[PDB]
């Protein structure tokens, strides 16, 4: 076997868990279409949001 | 290189590599396997005819890890499975890149 | 999500596997289940994993002239203008280094 | 017969603690929260 | 497996989207795959050597890919005929033992 | 839709007595409709989930009546 | 004459039962087979009463 | 209503009883017999909730 | 009526084989003649006692063989 | 009926310019489809809760991109 | 701006953590579990 | 004849669906073949050993696929 050191793990104790994750969000509606995200790792800030 | 854990799909069908990133935390790899119950060993008889009867049970599942796709500023709906399907993680994974090799 | 195998032997066979070749006839079953158990869950991971990566040597990890998700060793875009196995080989390693940077 | 059941694979029925047996939830534990990291 | 059948994934098989077809390949093993395009194998593969080679290539493009997956825990709890269910049955396995002989 | 998701519901044909069957049926339950009444014990089944409804009939959410009826007649007898 | 019951509980429902809600799944149900016997018994007799 | 005003007039009457041992020792297909399941009890456990 | 109760006799029509069935059947026994004698085991059935007779045919004490005849019946398999 | 009920959206008929407005507007928003999206923010609106559906114009949770599409027309500028 | 929001007062959401504003919850927790006696 | 006796195979007939029947079957097979290769687990049968086939239909030890496929068969369903 290939064990398991090519996967995470998240053991349970009990069944059926949940995971949350923050998005930090820009443009006044931080739930919607179009809502683009601040800190994306494959896109680049908006940066005439603050500015001109 | 000294650098990527290099294992054998000893049952491959084709002719392929995966490379995949893997951090340093149980809760950051792409894909989780998360077992529950083990090997719990059951045993009887069938008094009909009383010939024994045996087998073991299991309980694991698995699951995306979050922003895995990588691909959206945001969820549709809010609340989401992260079991894997044909909608949320058929090559869309931002952990794993698979590549098919000829020639060889 | 859950899983589970029986073994179900029956007694004569026990009795006469124990009487000719001295097996338990029992425990080897419990081995043989556990064993299959285990055997299937680690390959479901593997299945999972390739089946949520992404198609590699695409977009930004992709040579203009190449096929699109494979990597053909008797073709001069993919192995770079290489000769023989000495060169032809290395540039495998240069494609896995890509794939491994689009994960970053 | 007494049956545990399960949830619907459906992340409203499980975040709900909803199940197909007798039993239910409280609700799906918790995993923790997942952060965004900031680019370099 | 145990919850359900699979089609035989075969010679002009029109696979639908979203559902698994399974084959034995003569060489590396079972497959599961789940289809991912409507496609259709074109039964010009009649004898399983180009059988083989088609589904391969479907697999090479993504159209079906592999998978794996476990039973609903809802399924489980009753496999076997437990509450009124049916045609449920556990799956299961043991061994053989057999021999061969020389002379001088 | 449900918008959650179905537990899926199948019969297999029973015989009853002379000359009375019990018809299989194949049915979709809106999950939370399932979890909120059913009668699935002894009724010769098998279930599942999914996404979408697997059969050509459903009841959904707001059915509720429909499907407890629905339910009963799983052991309904015909000819 | 006699009077008789069952149960019938799953392994399932006692796994996650005692998991999440700290419940036995076996021991709630002796409980009620028992009670329910003796509760309806114990009714049987007045109401023979009441009927005689 | 109707029925009350049966029971006050004696008409009918509030009555309980065990089982034939001869019914209770096939119960549930022993010996041949069919379509005779022993009665059964579970249990449930619901929720509810709320809002400041 | 045989002023010693009645053994209620039920047997659940059954399949055998291709165009072969069991047929259903529904008798009162006089309690000393099913005491007496019967072959009614194993046989998708069910029974009870009752003061008189439930069913429409009814074997009386002095039956005897008619009795025991029509009891062996009840395995009979036709058409 | 959505069945996790509605959330009730106002928009206030305000002037901007000579013979320019943006017209007011009454719907109601499917809970979860409000809960996907919502880009009222500095609109000149009123919002409540709901167990049914306040308005006679109403987006339902299977509707998405009706209801987005809903959303940019509730700054739309008219007459 | 980032606002709160609210549950439908809805018990599916309210047990799901489901809101209309910014912020998905964990859920509702335990307040204890309610039994009966038995008839005397 | 294989010289080595037989395994006599007879299936029952079953009630499959609505009008669908696994018929019985009834095969001899010679011993040394039924020994290599007999998938007759869950097939609803009865068996015994004999000194000549007892059936009509003889799978005999130089037949070994003609054998496999009649093997197959006795799950066969039709009409």
């Amino acid at each position: 076997l290939i064990a398991f050191d090519i996967c995470g793990v998240q053991p349970m104790n009990s069944p059926t868990g949940q995971v949350f994750a923050l998005r930090a969000v820009y443009g006044k509606d931080p739930v919607a279409a179009g809502a683009k995200e601040a800190f994306h790792p494959m896109y680049g800030p908006d940066a005439m949001f603050s500015g001109q | 290189g000294g650098k990527y854990r290099v294992y054998i799909d000893q049952y491959a069908k084709q002719d392929y590599f995966t490379v995949g990133y893997k951090g340093p935390n149980e809760m950051d790899a792409g894909i989780y396997y998360a077992p529950y119950v083990a090997l719990t060993p059951l045993r009887g008889s069938d008094p009909k005819n009383f010939q024994p009867v045996m087998g073991f049970k299991t309980r694991y599942g698995i699951g995306i890890n979050p922003f895995a796709e990588s691909a959206a500023q945001a969820p549709a709906s809010r609340i989401q499975s992260g079991m894997p399907s044909i909608l949320n993680s058929l090559g869309k994974n931002a952990y794993f890149r698979r590549v098919y090799v000829k020639g060889i | 999500k859950s899983r589970q195998l029986k073994a179900a032997y029956s007694i004569e066979l026990a009795q006469d596997l124990r009487a000719v070749h001295g097996m338990d006839a029992d425990a080897e079953l419990s081995g043989i289940l556990a064993t299959e158990i285990m055997l299937e869950i680690n390959r479901e991971v593997v299945d999972w994993i390739n089946y949520s990566a992404q198609v590699g040597k695409s977009g930004m990890t992709l040579t203009p002239g190449s096929k699109a998700g494979v990597f053909d060793f008797q073709d001069p875009i993919d192995i770079r203008g290489a000769r023989w196995a000495g060169e032809s080989f290395k540039a495998l390693l240069f494609q896995i280094d890509k794939e491994a940077v689009e994960i970053a | 017969a007494e049956i545990g059941g399960d949830h619907g694979y459906n992340a409203t029925n499980i975040a709900a603690g909803q199940t197909s047996g007798a039993v239910t939830q409280i609700g799906p534990a918790v995993m923790g929260m997942v952060r965004r990291a900031i680019p370099n | 497996g145990a919850a359900k059948k699979f089609p035989a994934l075969a010679a002009s098989t029109q696979t639908t989207v979203g559902d698994i077809y399974t084959h034995f390949f003569q060489e590396t093993g079972t497959v599961y795959l789940q289809a991912s395009v409507q496609v259709t194998i074109d039964a010009g593969a009649t004898d399983a050597a180009k059988l083989d080679a088609e589904i391969k290539k479907q697999m090479e493009a993504g159209a079906l890919v592999e998978i794996a997956e476990g039973m609903a825990t809802s399924i489980a709890e009753l496999q076997e005929g437990f509450n009124g269910s049916t045609d449920n049955p556990w799956n299961e396995m043991g061994f053989r033992i057999d021999k061969q002989v020389i002379e001088a | 839709a449900s918008a959650r998701g179905y537990v899926n519901i199948k019969t297999f044909e029973q015989k009853l007595d002379g000359n009375k069957k019990i018809e299989g049926k194949e049915v979709s339950v809106a999950f939370p409709l399932y979890s909120d009444v059913h009668k699935i014990s002894g009724a010769h089944y098998q279930t599942f989930p999914s996404e979408k409804a697997a059969y050509s009939t459903v009841y959904e959410e707001n059915q509720r009546t429909e499907w407890i009826a629905a339910n009963e007649d799983l052991w309904k007898v015909t000819g």
